[PDB]
RNA sequence: UAUAAUAGUAGUGUA
RNA sequence: AGUACACUACU
RNA sequence: ACGAGUGUCGUACC
């Protein structure tokens, strides 16, 4: 699981206008939880060798 | 010098001692310096 | 994007506007910073902000009296640099000299009595950006890049930076590089010895430098910064001023310089401007140009105290080895490039080599990489 | 031909030309408030 | 026998 | 403000 | 104004 930053969040949150297709909030279940699951992608630099 | 006996090296370094000495060992040592009464056994080895 | 087609619209390519110096003018201090008040006082015409500059110049102005400034500055410098840790529980006191409330060395208070309360606020709100809004959708909005015209501008400010530019400046260089590594460098190799002459010789280096030099006398100066004080700038340049307007110190995080450029020239239309010219107006002896506000964050700041290395090292590393090349077309690139602190010539420099080297090459996909991946931000 | 400048260059120097403008960038230039949802975008489209 | 070693901080280049 | 591969600085 | 942006931001506040 992937947890999005909390300063994200929160420049997330005080928007006052919703995105017209939110991408990020979708995945979030509406911003209800932070965590995305991430399956296929292993991440940047972990898996070099 | 390379894989001289010891054998010749006892006879060079002391040719007075005769023959049918003390027996030498199977070693060959790569080369001999002597120098001050001191006999040196070297041996070359290329290895990490 | 939003493609704009007013060459109004445009952001400044280098956040400074550079003139020549005045050999008729003396180098000091004192002289400077009254010539510069009864300059900004003296600006004719009619303008949105050509009150509050004159208004500015009444704020900076000490008249004839002089020498108890240089008392003042000297007294109190003697004081404060006599303490490792910085003097803390006194509270610096502003002393009026003639129409100007000295708090510190080139520091001035908003004389409120000087300036009218609507002239402030345009000067505060709509051109410093000082407590503008408070606590629209749109697209980013870039220059047509295939416009003719929008090109045939950008040509013809380029054709002018390198007209104003190429100029001598009339002196023997004479500097630390020069002095300390000339030996060095002219046995190593006679044609860079002679390239770094003549890049010292033109006016290309001599208005980074002086730009550098600037920027690190304001940054110096910022430390010490009220919300109701405006700091002077100066460099070796004695017709090259700067405008700090009040802010928050350095020391903070996300801390942000504004400074405005004042430029002093005999005659108009003889001022190097790489996009970033408010305005060229009429005052005594000659024109004053004073540039748009410039804020800027640390970093920023750093890259352009460090330009003149940059700019050196780009020209030298472009010319080496190359009589073929022209070292005014070299240094005309280098200047915009060195002193380039935005994210639009980002956008085109790493493009660059997947583009050309795609063209180059036997096998590639290069009209892929142009279609789908090459955004140029301009 | 040379790049940015009018005149003649070696196949050295032009890849020079090519490739040390990208050094010319300065690091830091970006905003988190806009690269932190940029990247999120990314992550998040690819997963979708 | 082409294989045993690895203080802390900072900077730079690379993927 | 991470993974790896280095090089250079200071204690 | 300037920086950033096909994410609502920085821009000192009562």
């Amino acid at each position: 699981e992937l947890i999005l930053p909390d300063e994200l969040l929160f420049n997330l949150l005080d928007q006052k206008v919703a995105y017209q297709n939110d991408i990020i909030a979708t995945m979030t279940n509406q911003l209800n939880s932070n965590t995305v699951l991430i399956k296929r992608n292993w991440l940047q630099g972990n898996f070099n060798y | 010098r390379n894989d001289v006996p010891f054998i010749d090296i006892i006879l060079d370094i002391r040719p007075e001692v005769d023959p049918l000495t003390i027996d030498a060992p199977h070693i060959t040592p790569d080369n001999y310096l002597y120098i001050n009464n001191v006999l040196y056994i070297i041996d070359y080895k290329v290895s990490v | 994007r939003e493609i704009s087609k007013s060459l109004h619209d445009q952001k400044p390519s280098i956040h400074f506007i550079w003139g020549a110096h005045n050999p008729g003018n003396s180098n000091n201090a004192t002289f400077k910073l009254i010539l510069l008040s009864k300059s900004l006082q003296s600006i004719k015409g009619i303008s949105t902000y050509t009150e509050a500059f004159k208004s500015l110049g009444k704020m900076m102005d000490i008249g004839d009296k002089a020498i108890e400034y240089e008392e003042f500055c000297m007294s109190l410098k003697s004081k404060a640099r006599s303490s490792w840790k910085q003097i803390m529980n006194k509270k610096l006191e502003p002393k009026q000299i003639n129409n100007a409330l000295v708090l510190w060395e080139q520091q001035f208070m908003i004389n409120n009595d000087l300036i009218d309360k609507s002239e402030k606020l345009k000067l505060f709100k709509n051109f410093c950006g000082i407590g503008k809004h408070k606590q629209e959708v749109s697209k980013p909005k870039i220059l047509d890049f295939d416009d003719a015209n929008m090109y045939l501008a950008s040509l013809t400010m380029m054709e002018q930076s390198k007209k104003i530019l190429s100029k001598s400046n009339g002196l023997k260089p004479d500097n630390f590089i020069l002095n300390e590594f000339g030996s060095r460098i002219k046995d190593a190799n006679k044609e860079t010895y002679d390239n770094m002459h003549k890049i010292f010789e033109t006016g290309y280096w001599q208005c980074i430098s002086d730009f550098s030099t600037l920027m690190k006398n304001i940054l110096s100066v910022s430390q010490y910064n009220r919300h109701n004080t405006f700091r002077i700038a100066m460099c070796a340049n004695n017709n090259v001023f700067a405008i700090v307007f009040p802010s928050a110190d350095i020391k903070t995080k996300k801390a942000t310089v504004v400074y405005s450029i004042i430029v002093l020239h005999k005659e108009e239309e003889n001022i190097f401007n790489p996009g970033c010219l408010h305005g060229t107006f009429k005052c005594m002896n000659g024109y004053i140009s004073i540039s748009r506000a410039i804020r800027l964050d640390k970093e920023r700041c750093q890259r352009i105290v460090s330009s003149p290395g940059l700019f050196l090292t780009t020209c030298l590393l472009f010319k080496h080895d190359n009589p073929t090349l022209v070292m005014s077309d070299i240094m005309n690139f280098s200047i915009y490039t060195s002193l380039s602190i935005t994210k639009s010539v980002l956008s085109l420099t790493e493009p660059a080599r997947y583009m050309i080297m795609n063209s180059l090459a036997i096998s590639s996909n290069v009209k892929d990489y142009i279609a789908e991946k090459f955004s140029p931000y301009t | 031909t040379s790049i940015w400048f009018p005149g003649s260059v070696t196949l050295k120097e032009y890849l020079t030309q090519i490739y040390l403008p990208f050094y010319f960038n300065a690091k830091g230039l970006h905003e988190k408030h806009h690269v932190m949802v940029d990247l999120a975008k990314t992550i998040l489209e690819i997963e979708c």
